[PDB]
């Protein structure tokens, strides 16, 4: 709410008076405060307490470095195959 | 703690040649190597016994060991430091 009425623009002009926010509708337009960071942390939180559906419950395993190959996406943007041959002649 | 079987060791970063992770599951029979030593490529520095077989660990290269995270009769989980040299 306070960041809405920092935006607005009737108080950036610095002519506002004690009914700016009365007559401005739009400063209660609040959407719900997306939050990724936090529920992440809580799934983390539960699979390492309370494990997962059929999974062994043990300590995460030790997993062997997985070297993952890599090309650029010029390189594939530049690639013709069975695709653009489907674009082409249908 | 009366011995040191409670204790946490961190876990060895798998892209780092100083670090000497735990190939398997086992017990430290034996430290054959203390912090601040230099010996020849293939010292045997440490001594496990993974299930009644024992195999020494060597190291890859020339170097100094600056630190050993394990004790005498010390349980060890695959994956866990072990040794890092330089």
């Amino acid at each position: 709410f306070l960041i809405n009425v920092m935006k607005n623009k009737k108080f950036t002009s610095g002519d506002y008076t004690t009914k700016f926010i009365e007559e401005t509708p739009e400063l209660f337009d609040i959407q719900p405060s997306l939050d990724r960071g936090t529920k992440t942390l809580e799934y983390i939180g539960n699979v390492t307490i309370n494990g997962f559906p059929n999974v062994e419950k043990r300590p995460k395993p030790d997993y062997e470095l997985a070297s993952i190959p890599t090309v650029s996406s010029s390189k594939i943007a530049s690639f013709s195959g069975t695709k653009q041959l489907l674009d082409e002649v249908g | 703690n009366v011995h040191t079987n409670a204790n946490v060791k961190p876990k060895a970063d798998k892209s780092n040649p100083s670090h000497i992770g735990a190939q398997m599951p086992g017990s430290v029979t034996e430290v054959k190597v203390s912090v601040g030593e230099t010996v020849k490529a293939n010292q045997p520095l440490l001594i496990t016994e993974a299930m009644k077989m024992e195999t020494t660990i060597q190291a890859p290269f020339d170097g100094v060991i600056k630190q050993v995270t394990v004790n005498n009769g010390d349980t060890i989980a695959t994956g866990d430091l072990l040794i890092e040299i330089e």
